[PDB]
RNA sequence: GGCGCCCAAAAUGAUCGGGACUCAAAUCCACCACCGAGACCUGUCCGUACCACUCAUACUGGUAAUCGAGUAGAUUGGCGCUCUAAUUGGAUGGAAGUAGGGGUGAAAACUCCUAUGGACCGAUUAGUGACGAAAAUCCUGGCCAUAGUAGCAGCGAUAGU
RNA sequence: GAAGGGAGGCGAAAUAGAGCAUGAAAUCAGUUGGCGAUCGAGCGACAGGGCAUACAAGGUCCCUCGACGAAUGACCGACGCGCGAGCGUCCAGUAAGACUCACGGGAAGCCGAUGUUCUGUCGUACGUUUUGAAAAACGAGCCAGGGAGUGUGUCUGCAUG
RNA sequence: UAUGCCAGCUGGUGGAUUGCUCGGCUCAGGCGCUGAUGAAGGACGUGCCAAGCUGCGAUAAGCCAUGGGGAGCCGCACGGA
């Protein structure tokens, strides 16, 4: 698995991390990109909005075939990853929690660092025509979050 | 409060007017990189030089732009070949006894990297006393 | 590339002589000894007998063997002698090594190269 | 006799490379000055061959206008890898390996610094080889783009709310 | 939530926490440097600019002037020719002339070097097949590791003993 | 400045590399038959908990004797009782 790839001063920071989550790695990469810099509180409001279908997540790298979304700004392609989003809400629920237990203002903290890392695929096999069977895997994702005092 | 390198870090060798001339030349002329053809096009192909063997090889046939091919013509001047850029002749050293016979006026010493801190200390002090520069000196805060 | 240290010094000696003294036979013998072994001489007594003359050191740029008869009182200098050649020769003359010949005659005078 | 004109029709967009040029930037007859190679001349260095000295193929000095391109192939010196021996060294005051960086060598390659690592590692000489890879629709393993794409509809059994 | 996460505890080390010594490349996430939405494709070599650079292992580099100064080699001026473009003689093998050095002044991202990018010159891979390969001839997605003159007997040379 | 290119940094993935060897490979010496007194092989059992291996055979990871050995033990296998 991963280790925090960025230094964090304990006296003004709170950590959180997801391990081997089976969800779209490509979505994680996009959601992370998007919420970076936001306030834990803001990020959560945002993700609930995505899940709800009210806010699109810009798909700038893995956008093949994706249709344009008007509410996307400065870009065209976007979607509403509800599964990866619910997983980041979990991450954020952990982060803010820890932050509080330490005496910080969880919600008010700035998402200093958030990044997803594909830890590996879970092997699957799908039977095909002509007597062969091809891969049918699930990506496994770790994601690191660092909350920093404003 | 600050680091100082042990030994005669600034010592220079005394070269004949001719050795100096040729040393300066070597430094002025330089030479091609001489890396393997197309090494930069395929990661699996390393920089180490291999004679271009292809019958149609552009480099092998000497096409201008494809890089120079290794020839004795590129050899550096005899009187200086292998000298440190300072002009000193290098002498590999593994212990104190290796410093014996070394001429600190034209030779400098390079302690093998395997040698430990304890034995370097002895070698470094003994070399300074013999007027010998150590190319890879230990830095201490004094 | 000679491997024998002795043959190697003998050659350096022959040169030193030919160059320093009036030698030439010595430099000529060094020349041949520097060539491959198959070219070196293998001479039996019979030949030394047929072409040697007293008061003229016979110089064999190789090894002297023992076939045939030697009656002449000649001094033969060679890289080596078989145990029998040295014996048959000493009976009527003298067998000496080139290391000695160069020692007494660095000018390489009055000599006859035999092969 | 010189130049030209007619003779003279082809398929995606015409052409002297293009622009464009008419006492020319055309053609012909003379001439003047320039640009332009690794050729030729010149300084230094390298290799090679030969000479002098020499044990030397080690130094040093000398000669080359009459040496310096090369596939197949012949010949020769050298780099690197494993393990053995002899001689001789390094390492917990941090070995090997790996990463980034400095120095040397035409080069094979050698070496140092910093980080990592945490226990082994060399050099010289003589040996020993299951000794060097960019290639074989080469092998095995791992991994990316393909792609959040195709499929998750089609069958007389449309199944749900 | 017997998950996972945060904090904490052990230990020299948990970046030794379970296919748990070391941890390369391909490659992925984040991020730094350089380039970047008017512009052209064997991806570079060589030369020269921009921007970038902790130490260490490299320490040089720029500007006046001066000395030395190979091949080459003048302007101006004077005289004399040519219809003319221009040339000849003298000045003069002079001034100039690459490199190198000395004096004085200067640079510390400063010089080398490394990264990237821009400019100039050359440039349609590599290996193979072939008279001819960028080839609209053949091979490989990428990387690591694996991957081809070996033994016995006999013969025939050769070098060494 | 988006999408992005080249190089590096931090962290992954991966398991090369270096180090290590409980396994191999080869050579040498010794020794050499078993079975109807039912062998070799196999099946199925057998443990407090027991799936695999090993052992054993309804006396079933064993029972007896002699000698050795010795304060420990209950196989591989570091659990609990
Ligand atoms: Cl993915
Ligand atoms: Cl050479
Ligand atoms: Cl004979
Ligand atoms: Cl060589
Ligand atoms: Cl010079
Ligand atoms: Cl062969
Ligand atoms: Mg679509
Ligand atoms: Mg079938
Ligand atoms: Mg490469
Ligand atoms: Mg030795
Ligand atoms: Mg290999
Ligand atoms: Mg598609
Ligand atoms: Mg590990
Ligand atoms: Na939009
Ligand atoms: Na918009
Ligand atoms: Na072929
Ligand atoms: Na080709
Ligand atoms: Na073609
Ligand atoms: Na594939
Ligand atoms: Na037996
Ligand atoms: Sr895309
Ligand atoms: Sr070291
Ligand atoms: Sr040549
Ligand atoms: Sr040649
Ligand atoms: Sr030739
Ligand atoms: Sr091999
Ligand atoms: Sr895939
Ligand atoms: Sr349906
Ligand atoms: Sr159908
Ligand atoms: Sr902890
Ligand atoms: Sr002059």
């Amino acid at each position: 698995g991963i280790s925090y790839s960025v230094e964090a001063d304990p006296d003004t920071t709170a950590k959180a991390m997801l391990r081997e989550r089976q969800m779209s790695f490509k979505h994680s990469k996009a959601i992370a990109r998007e919420i970076k810099g936001k306030t834990a509180g803001e990020a959560v409001d945002y993700l609930e909005a995505v899940i709800e279908g009210d806010q699109p997540v810009p798909f700038k790298q893995h956008n093949s075939g994706v249709g344009h979304k008007s509410k996307v700004d400065g870009w065209d392609a976007g979607r509403y990853p509800e599964k990866a989003s619910k997983a980041f809400l979990d991450l954020l629920e952990n982060a803010v929690g820890n932050a509080d237990h330490q005496g910080f203002d969880g919600e008010a903290m700035t998402i200093k660092h958030v990044a997803a890392h594909k830890v590996g695929e879970q092997q699957g096999r799908k039977p095909r025509a002509m007597g062969r069977a091809s891969a049918w895997n699930s990506p496994q994702v770790d994601v690191e979050l660092i909350l920093e005092e404003p | 409060t600050e680091l100082q390198a042990r030994g005669l870090t600034e010592k220079t060798p005394d070269l004949s007017d001719e050795d100096a001339r040729l040393l300066t030349q070597r430094h002025r002329v330089g030479k091609p990189q001489f890396n393997r053809q197309d090494h930069h096009k395929k990661k699996r192909v390393s920089t180490s030089w291999r004679k271009p063997r292809g019958q149609l090889s552009k480099q092998r046939r000497g096409i201008k732009g494809k890089g120079d091919t290794v020839e004795a013509g590129f050899r550096s001047p005899t009187a200086v070949r292998g000298k440190h850029p300072s002009g000193f002749e290098e002498v590999r050293v593994h212990n104190v006894d290796d410093l014996e016979g070394v001429d600190g006026d034209t030779e400098a010493v390079r302690i093998a990297s395997k040698v430990g801190a304890r034995k370097r200390e002895r070698i470094e002090e003994e070399a300074e006393d013999a007027g010998i520069r150590v190319l890879n000196p230990t830095y201490v805060e004094v | 590339s000679k491997t024998n240290p002795r043959l190697s010094s003998l050659i350096a000696d022959l040169k030193s002589a030919a160059r320093s003294s009036g030698g030439a036979v010595w430099g000529d013998v060094a020349e041949r000894l520097e060539k491959p072994r198959r070219t070196h001489a293998e001479v039996n007594l019979g030949r030394i007998e047929r072409y040697a003359q007293e008061d003229e050191t016979v110089v064999v740029p190789g090894k002297v063997l023992g076939s045939g008869v030697l009656q002449k009182d000649v001094t033969v200098a060679a890289v080596d002698f078989s145990g029998t050649a040295e014996t048959k020769i000493d009976q009527v003359g003298e067998a000496v090594s080139l290391e000695q010949a160069i020692e007494n005659n660095p000018e390489g005078s009055h000599v006859r190269v035999i092969r």
